[PDB]
């Protein structure tokens, strides 16, 4: 079975599956955990940075795409660089040509389509990374989840990566609570750190290990790392 | 149009097409090069699968890239022509833009680059060739000897050999070549070269050609006699014991 | 022998294109969606499975508009659906640019038809993993269409595809029989909300969200528009009521 | 056969993983960063006594403030070095300043995944991934001394110390215990020399091993044999001291 | 994808040999034998026409000996059609040279160019090599009479006497047995016929099964002359040499 | 999309055979018989019009085609492959010759062009060889009359007379018996009909046989008058009636 | 080796399986069609089958108007049929533009046959699983029927049939012409030729037809058109008042 | 223009080329050698457009040297001049033609005869006893038409040139700063360092 239909992205299995896409999705699951959640005034990204050795650094997982948009990655870093770079350009085009900040919903559609092209053609490969996009546009705070399959969804909160399931159930529970953390960023962040720690097991989020990013009403997308996150551990 | 990835990694981390390219080299006639104190000598063996050739016209094994540098090889003959032509062109281009002929390392680095490139470009197989490049940098008297292989790897040697039975002849050189006192003469250098080839050519006066390269574009190939004379003096060193 | 199903444009010994057939499987494994042709327009409805409470309600819209008078909904691999609509949009823009008049539904159907059929001609591409229901109003009436992964399409009175296509088709057939004179846009919207509810039993495990859109010469002036607020709830209720 | 850019069922790219295997067979390379500079050392590993060891160039300069050491299919590293040198020089032409070490590294890594037989994303004309890993060391005003590990996967990690090549698992363990935030450049030097000596099959001497460093003051420099010979002697003495 | 059907005509075997070249050579070994012999005052080219019939027009036929220049000719062993593609490009290369330098092209330059073309099909392009081996007979004012040979691999060498095609092993042994440096065109003509005569897989060696050509420098003139013998001429030289 | 088949589909096998060409020849073997006979003052080529249904109009299908006013072709094997080959041959006679020298190409050269096209389908990427063998008959001032055979490999050879296809072995044997270098055109037409009869199972008449010749110039088939040097085509397809008249003298 | 069955290259028997399997697809629609020539018209008849009740019967057809004068009926899956129809239209429109006159029925047929031959020789293009029957009243040739298949073959017919029960229809027509001794329906009006067509379709298939079981296309000097359910019903009535 | 002269005597070809390089109002150099050796027995002199001149000379030189190495042979003078003519003939119909005129003097070791080829930027080639490019020809062709002899020795040729240079230094408007003279014969190319007063 499978082995005969997972050679490339241009092949359907007898049941209508695309194994190369599914294998790419597997790279995400193997990726470190990251969480996203938003209220009505802000959107926050909390990500667990993974390190190779105790002599190495903890690879960044948050990329700023514009003053009002940014994302967190889980999986192949290079593929995140490519996708976020495409996003940086689309945000850029919107400003330069239309003097308009790109709507998060549109950014999601653009990403979906860019990934879809690498799943119907020969020679290419699906992207092997998941992305969580947060942003504040003309319709408030937003959070999107991007999957290499090309599927992008808008949520109040979510998480991807290894053991992401923990943090996700927590948010699905804490929903009515954080969705109302309006006008108070520190609370939204704390609510995020709490959701993320619901996926810990190995260790505990340290200073050079935790990474947070926020954007909102009067807050340009900014990333906090190290000492800057100390007050949240 | 054709761009199939022919040279790719295998589970153990090998690139079989480059590896098999080396096997084509092992199969080629042997070539050796030893550097004296004031020269570099290049020796090659001559197959005998078919003998009735016209030596005058049949393409020789040692090729001049420029007036001060030569290149010999072991492997596919057809492939070697491609590398030699590109080397000759690069040599002229270099003189044209730098107003100075190429150094032996530069020319080696170029040939090697071409070889490497053919190991990771679509639609092409690696060169089944390994080369020995020797000569003297412009206005320099210090001898130069380099070796390149299919992978694109290159380095300089006091003396080296490539091709069939190069294992045997390298052993000879490793226990017959002293970096402390390199063949201080064109003569004793050519002798050490012939001796090394005899370890595998198995009596072949017409099966061993040699070329001597001295500073300032002084390059000459020995004739059958001149060589045959060295063989003679060599077989006596043995019998006189 | 075998292996006729490993490459896209290959004919099997019985004259079939197995990869297209496997594409269909991906479609039948998708959410259910339908289309209903009324006396002066068409209605589109689709099931939206609520994976979790985290999904912001009403935000992940599935029905897509082409030009200003055409609606498109599909079941299967969503990204493939978007891809096909993007093509339809370029295709419609091109037709309007040269002929001035917005593209007629039949003409539009073939543009999608040919493009989809094209993806069954080479092994360098994969067939589309979606069946698409689309249509709208034009110079001479309303038109409803359904396009399969093979590039096959026909005009329909009613149409359904996805997990609960059988339930839907059953319901649609009843409507067709009990209304030879023709349903109205207002009626079709409710009837559509009902069928989506009924057809949701083949997935009754997960909760869902209803989405309707329509294009009626009288109700929307021939422009494709989404059903929202009061008209939406009124249809939701009409379903919830007949689901018991 | 199977595409050169195919995913395994575990979500990995075959060619990249196999690429890493070739890097394991390479000569050892070690880098150590200190608030006094970064040291880069490599195992020459000549394959015959007739090979002139000093013609083995496994540590190269990218720019005055950036050095590089390689391990694996070294021939594959030439275009990477060329790309890096050009990126560093180009940056200086466009901005009248030095390229940041991270930026230079990121640029080199952008080449990494540019392989395939027609991958829908641009024009990735390169039949296979590189079969060599690189240790990029340098200094810049904003982040001081730095050491990066660039792999054929396109990902690059920053390390206080790192080892790549055949003796890496072993050498990395050593570096774990030996490294501390206050090492001096001298300590780092002996430390590199020491660990290389442990993993090398051959007895380490100034001819089959080579050191180099990059300091804000004098930039990237490759230690000549005589200078390293003394560092080796000094190591043997400190070791025999206890 | 396509990769599935790619034979990969340009790869090495584990032993470092080129499959297609080796197989093309195997193909050549079943081709009519062609012989080339160089003398002090000329060169002889002789070839055996593989397969013939009563109805075959021999007067208008030529399947093995082609004129490339007024000073160069070739004997073919392999696929005629493939040979014609190469022969034509060889003819063009010779004219380009003449137009550039206003001198006829030196024999080796032309042979090397053709060999290089062949070498290419060996290293890139993914196409099958040409199933052809050539024996070049030519003359230039730098080396005089010359005899070369090139095969599918793109490799070429010079000879005093050589054979290509079927039974070259037997042919070579016979040639290496009676050839002598101070031979003369007429001696060579006879040696060539005798050799073919003993290697033929046919009953007897008749004229209708042969092609003959000589490149001499007619004493009464001072220039070089190529002569592709005509049917009758072969029949004659056949009786004279004692083969009747 | 985009033809990504840039490699050969015909390659050498360990034995040295070129499979696809061999198979193409096998297709030619199953094809309807066709032959050509050269006389002293003309050439005749013929074949059977194997109608695939009595409802089909065998006249709307010509197996014998004019390439130039003095050259004709017939075949055995895959009819569609032949049809496109004829189109390409007619055009190459113009692009590679008439538009350059202002005169139609001599038989051997046009044959050479066709052969080239066929050889390429043997080596170019993404294609299969043509599944046909052609018999080309023609006349030109400096070469007189000629007959050539072109095979799937691209190889071609001149013939005094020959047959290809289904019962070629038997037909060739029969031709070797009746052929001589003194045959007049009518004699060859006659021998051609006799040979073709042995290969035809059912009806044998001017409506089931297709036959053409290359002979004298037909000023009546020129289309105009006033230019002495223009005497008309030498290629002429015999009419059903002309065939029957000769069958009664069979 | 076993791939000589996936792409269009020869099999050891000199066969092209992909072309054979393409022929198989032409019957996938289980529909039969036939064409006959009148004195000055050409009629094509094809069964019309609409199983699904949710379908709009008016959009189910296998007859196409290629140009003002050429009509084409297709036997095979609708997508490939529409692919073929669009191409034929573009080809017919281009011919008129470049050469100044309407593309003849036989020329369009040759052209589509040539295009088909190519899919038969180039590996990246698959054959289309359809058989195309072209009809018209050519200004030079008169009533015309030319059919092309996945092999690139094509020829003109006095009459022809296509589909699963092609043979029965064929022999029926064959017998009629053996009898009449002429190569066409000696009728002056196309209505009667259409009646002859349907009549023999019934005899050969042993089936009765309602106005919605058929589909008719007619070709006359300067025009090709298809009949409506009602135009057909009128035809069915006429034949009924004879039996 | 610059002065480019050539004369073929009995066993050699002599080339004389002005030494001045002037731009606008200034003589920038007075020791310019307007020549390039193409092979041990073939010399080429050139005059024309400011930058095209040397770029062309060096491009031709590069090609001849490449041929020499590849073939381990020296092309005949006639062969080299035909190669040069074709290059110029291609150039004249290109986007930006090489605006360079040349004289090719070579000693054909196979024929044992000196040869002088004059070729303008259009690719117009002619073989002559003596030739010149520019305005020079206007005073030297008739001078040589009078004093030239086939069997002259190299020494007689030099005296003949001296007569030419003196005429040019008398009637030409520009100060070309003397000439550099080179001899091409069976032994190669040598430069007569003493012409500033021969």
């Amino acid at each position: 079975f499978r082995n005969n239909y997972d050679g490339d992205t241009v092949t359907f299995s007898p049941t209508g599956r695309l194994f190369q896409v599914e294998y790419a999705l597997e790279a995400i699951k193997q990726g470190s955990v990251t969480v996203g959640l938003r209220s009505n005034t802000h959107a926050v990204l909390v990500a667990l940075k993974r390190n190779a050795d105790e002599l190495s650094s903890y690879q960044k997982k948050i990329i700023k795409c514009d003053e009002h948009m940014g994302l967190s990655l889980a999986g192949l870093a290079p593929d995140a660089r490519v996708l976020s770079n495409y996003l940086r350009q689309q945000c850029n085009y919107s400003s330069l040509v239309f003097n308009r900040k790109l709507a998060v919903e549109r950014a999601g559609h653009l990403l979906c389509d860019k990934a879809q092209k690498n799943t119907q053609s020969y020679g290419g490969r699906p992207y092997g990374v998941g992305l969580l996009i947060i942003g504040y546009d003309k319709s408030g705070a937003h959070l999107l989840e991007f999957q290499p399959s090309g599927n992008v969804t808008e949520l109040y909160g979510t998480a991807i990566g290894a053991r992401s399931q923990g943090a996700k159930t927590y948010l699905e529970r804490t929903l009515d609570t954080f969705i109302k953390i309006d006008g108070n960023p520190d609370e939204l962040i704390k609510a995020g750190v709490e959701a993320i720690s619901q996926s810990l097991r190995d260790e505990s989020l340290t200073v050079d290990n935790l990474s947070i990013a926020i954007v909102g009403k009067d807050t340009p997308f900014t990333i906090y790392d190290g000492e800057a996150v100390a007050k949240y551990i | 149009g054709y761009d199939r990835a022919l040279s790719i990694f295998s589970p153990d981390g090998h690139i079989f097409q480059v590896e098999y390219a080396l096997e084509a080299v092992k199969r080629g006639t042997c070539a050796v090069g030893v550097k004296g104190k004031n020269c570099v000598v290049l020796g090659c063996e001559r197959r005998s699968t078919l003998k009735l050739q016209d030596t005058r016209i049949t393409p020789s094994k040692v090729s001049k890239i420029d007036s001060h540098v030569v290149l010999s090889f072991s492997g596919l003959n057809a492939d070697s022509r491609i590398l030699i032509e590109k080397a000759r062109v690069e040599a002229q281009s270099h003189r044209l833009t730098l107003e100075d002929p190429v150094t032996v390392e530069y020319l080696t680095r170029y040939v090697a680059g071409v070889q490497q490139r053919y190991t990771q470009s679509g639609g092409v197989r690696p060169f089944g060739v390994s080369t020995l490049i020797a000569g003297f940098d412009p206005r320099d008297d210090e001898p130069k000897l380099y070796q390149t292989e299919p992978s694109g790897i290159y380095s300089s040697w006091s003396a080296q050999t490539i091709g069939r039975n190069s294992k045997t002849v390298r052993e000879f050189l490793e226990k017959n070549y002293d970096r402390k006192e390199p063949p201080a003469t064109v003569e004793e250098c050519v002798k050490l070269t012939v001796r090394s080839l005899l370890e595998v050519v198995q009596t072949g006066a017409k099966n061993i050609e040699i070329t001597v390269v001295k500073p300032d574009s002084d390059i000459v190939a020995l004739s059958s006699e001149e060589i045959n004379q060295y063989v003679t003096q060599i077989e006596q060193e043995k019998q006189e014991q | 022998g075998t292996g006729y199903d490993l490459s896209n444009s290959v004919f099997s010994p019985d004259g079939r294109n197995f990869q297209v057939e496997y594409a269909v499987k991906a479609v039948e494994n998708g959410t259910t969606s339908i289309g209903i042709k009324c006396n002066d327009g068409v209605v589109f409805a689709v099931e939206k499975l609520i994976t979790s409470k985290l999904l912001v309600p009403q935000k992940n819209v599935k029905i897509q508009v082409v030009d200003r008078h055409i609606g498109c909904v599909y079941s299967g691999l969503i990204p493939d659906g978007r891809h096909l609509v993007n093509r339809g949009r370029e295709e419609a823009a091109s037709f309007k640019k040269l002929y001035k008049t917005p593209i007629p539904i039949p003409a539009f159907a073939d543009r999608l038809g040919q493009y989809v059929q094209a993806h069954t001609l080479y092994n360098s591409v994969r067939p589309f993993g979606v069946s698409t229901i689309f249509g709208g109003v034009d110079k001479n009436g309303a038109h409803l269409y359904m396009l399969e992964p093979s590039g096959s399409y026909w005009g329909y009175k009613g149409a359904a595809t996805g997990k609960g296509r059988q339930s839907a088709k059953a319901e649609l057939e009843k409507l067709v029989d009990h209304h030879p004179e023709g349903l109205s846009a207002r009626e079709a919207v409710k009837q559509a909300a009902k069928i989506i509810y009924l057809a949701h039993e083949d997935n009754k495990e997960k909760d869902f969200e209803l989405e309707i859109s329509w294009c009626s010469l009288s109700e929307t002036n021939g422009l494709h528009k989404f059903v929202k607020g009061d008209l939406l709830q009124e249809a939701i209720d009409f379903a919830q009521k007949e689901i018991n | 056969d199977r595409g050169v850019s195919t995913f395994s069922p575990e979500g990995r790219l075959f060619q990249v993983e196999y690429s890493l295997e070739a890097i394991k067979l390479g000569s050892t390379a070690i880098g150590i960063a200190t608030k006094e500079g970064v040291v880069l050392g490599v195992e020459k590993r000549a394959t015959s006594p007739l090979l002139e060891s000093d013609s083995i160039e496994k540590i190269v300069e990218i720019d005055r403030h950036i050095g590089c050491a390689m391990s694996g299919l070294t021939a594959d590293a030439r275009s990477m070095i060329e790309h890096a040198r050009t990126a560093a020089v180009t940056h200086n032409l466009y901005y009248d300043e030095d390229i940041n070490v991270e930026s230079l590294t990121q640029s080199v890594c952008d080449l990494a995944l540019r392989f395939g037989e027609g991958a829908s994303g641009e024009e990735r004309l390169m039949s296979r991934p590189f079969g060599v890993a690189l240790l990029i060391a340098g200094h810049d005003a904003d982040d001081g001394y730095q050491l990066f590990h660039a792999e054929p996967s396109g990902t690059f990690y920053r390390y206080n110390a790192k080892a790549i090549g055949s003796g890496s698992e072993g050498a990395q363990a050593e570096l774990l215990n030996e490294w501390h935030s206050s090492l001096t450049l001298k300590e780092a030097e002996l430390l590199v020399l020491k660990i290389l000596k442990q993993v090398m099959e051959e007895k380490l001497d100034e001819n089959n091993a080579q050191l180099s460093c990059i300091t804000k003051q004098d930039g990237f420099k490759i230690y000549d044999n005589e200078k390293t010979a003394e560092l080796i002697k000094e190591l043997k003495e400190k070791e025999a001291a206890e | 994808g396509s990769r599935r059907y790619d034979s990969r005509t340009t790869i090495f075997s584990p032993e470092g040999r080129l499959y297609q070249v080796e197989y093309a050579l195997e193909s050549i070994s079943h081709a009519g034998t062609a012989i080339g012999i160089m003398a002090s005052d000329g060169i002889v080219l002789a070839a055996e026409r593989k397969v013939t019939s009563t109805l075959l027009e021999q007067d208008t036929s030529t399947e093995k000996l082609y004129k490339l220049n007024d000073k160069i000719a070739v004997a073919v062993a392999g696929l005629t059609a493939d040979a014609e593609i190469l022969i034509n490009t060889a003819r063009i290369h010779a004219q380009n040279y003449l137009k550039t330098y206003n001198e006829d092209i030196p024999v080796e330059i032309l042979v090397r160019r053709l060999s290089d073309i062949k070498q290419g099909y060996t290293q890139h392009g993914g196409l099958r090599p040409f199933g052809v081996s050539f024996i070049y007979a030519g003359y230039d004012d730098r080396y005089g009479y010359q005899l070369y040979t090139s095969n599918p691999s793109g490799n070429y060498t010079g000879w005093k006497a050589i054979s290509v095609g079927a039974n070259t092993s037997a042919a070579q042994t016979l040639l290496q047995m009676d050839y002598k440096d101070d031979m003369k065109v007429d001696d060579a003509i006879e040696l060539a016929l005798k050799t073919l005569s003993k290697t033929t897989d046919s009953s007897a060696l008749t004229y209708d099964r042969l092609e003959f050509a000589t490149i001499r420098k007619g004493a009464n003139d001072g220039e070089v002359y190529q002569k592709i013998f005509k049917p009758q001429e072969i029949k004659d030289i056949l009786v004279k040499t004692g083969i009747t | 999309m985009t033809d990504r088949y840039s490699f050969s589909l015909t390659t050498f096998s360990p034995s040295g055979k070129l499979g696809q060409i061999d198979y193409a020849l096998t297709a030619v073997k199953q094809g309807v018989t066709s032959l050509g006979i050269k006389a002293t003052n003309g050439v005749v080529i013929a074949t059977e019009k194997k109608s695939s249904s009595p409802l089909a109009m065998s006249e709307t299908l010509s197996k014998v085609s004019l390439l130039t006013p003095d050259i004709g072709a017939v075949y055995s094997g895959m009819g569609p492959d032949y049809r496109v080959l004829v189109d390409k041959s007619r055009k190459v006679a113009h692009t590679s010759y008439k538009r350059i020298y202002g005169e139609y190409p001599p038989t051997k050269l046009l044959v050479s062009e066709v052969a080239k096209i066929m050889q390429e389908a043997t080596q170019s990427g993404g294609v299969r060889p043509f599944g046909v063998s052609l018999l080309i008959a023609g006349h030109d001032e400096f070469n007189g009359f000629s007959l050539y055979q072109v095979d799937p490999s691209g190889s071609y050879f001149p013939w005094k007379a020959t047959a290809i296809g289904k019962g070629s072995v038997a037909a060739k044997t029969f031709l070797e018996k009746r052929w001589n270098d003194e045959l007049e055109l009518e004699d060859a037409i006659h021998i051609a009909l006799l040979t073709l009869k042995e290969s035809v199972e059912g009806e044998f008449n001017g409506d089931t046989i297709e036959l053409a010749i290359i002979g004298d110039e037909n000023p009546d088939l020129l289309g105009y008058t006033g230019i002495p040097t223009d005497k008309g085509p030498r290629f002429r397809k015999l009419t059903s009636q002309e065939i029957n008249d000769r069958l009664e003298a069979l | 080796a076993g791939y000589d069955r996936h792409i269009t290259i020869f099999s050891p028997e000199g066969r092209l399986y992909q072309v054979e399997y393409a022929f198989k697809a032409t019957n996938q629609t289980n529909i039969n069609s036939l064409a006959v020539r009148g004195k000055d018209c050409t009629v094509v008849i094809s069964q019309k089958k609409v199983p699904d009740k949710l379908l709009d019967p008016t959009t189910v057809s296998y007859i196409f108007c290629i140009s003002r004068t050429i009509g084409m009926v297709v036997n095979g899956p609708i997508p490939d049929a529409r692919n073929a129809a669009l191409r034929a239209k573009a080809e017919a429109a281009e011919f008129r533009y470049k050469y100044g006159y309407d593309m003849p029925c036989d020329v369009l047929a040759k052209r589509m046959a040539n295009l088909s031959q190519i899919y038969t020789q180039r590996a990246y293009m698959r054959p289309l699983g359809v058989i195309l029957t072209f009809v018209s009243v050519d200004e030079e040739l008169g009533p015309s029927i030319y059919k092309t298949d996945p092999a690139g073959y094509y020829v003109g017919y006095k009459a022809t049939a296509t589909g699963p029960k092609q043979q029965e229809i064929t022999t029926n027509l064959e017998n009629h012409f053996k009898k009449s001794k002429i190569d066409h329906i000696n009728e002056e009006s196309w209505e009667k030729v259409v009646e002859f067509a349907i009549t023999h379709m019934i005899d050969a298939l042993g089936t009765e037809f309602s106005k919605n079981d058929l589909e008719v296309g007619v070709a006359t000097k300067d025009k090709f058109f298809t009949l409506s359910a009602e135009n057909i019903e009128e035809r069915l009535v006429a034949i009924a008042e004879q039996d | 223009m610059d002065i480019i002269l050539g004369i073929r005597v009995q066993d050699s070809v002599i080339l004389a080329s002005s030494k001045a390089v002037t731009r606008g109002i200034s003589v920038l150099k007075d020791s310019d050698d307007k020549t390039r050796q193409l092979s041990p027995h073939t010399l080429m002199s050139f005059a024309g457009e400011a930058g095209d001149t040397v770029q062309f000379a060096e491009y031709i030189q590069a090609n001849i040297q490449l041929y020499s190495i590849r073939e381990d042979y020296e092309l005949s003078p006639q062969a080299v001049s035909s190669f040069v003519r074709q290059e110029l003939a291609k150039s004249i119909r290109s986007r930006r033609p090489y605006q360079v005129n040349v004289l090719i003097g070579g000693y054909d070791k196979k024929k044992n005869k000196p040869e002088l080829y004059q070729i303008d930027y259009l690719g117009t080639k002619v073989e002559l006893p003596y030739g010149a490019h520019g305005y020079s020809g206007f005073y030297t062709f008739s001078l040589l038409d009078h004093h030239y002899r086939p069997d002259m020795t190299t020494e007689e040729g030099l005296d003949l040139l001296k007569l030419c240079v003196q005429e040019l230094e008398k009637r030409m408007p520009m100060d070309f700063k003397g000439v550099i003279v080179k001899i091409v014969d069976k032994d190669g190319i040598r430069q007569v360092d003493d012409f500033q007063a021969q």
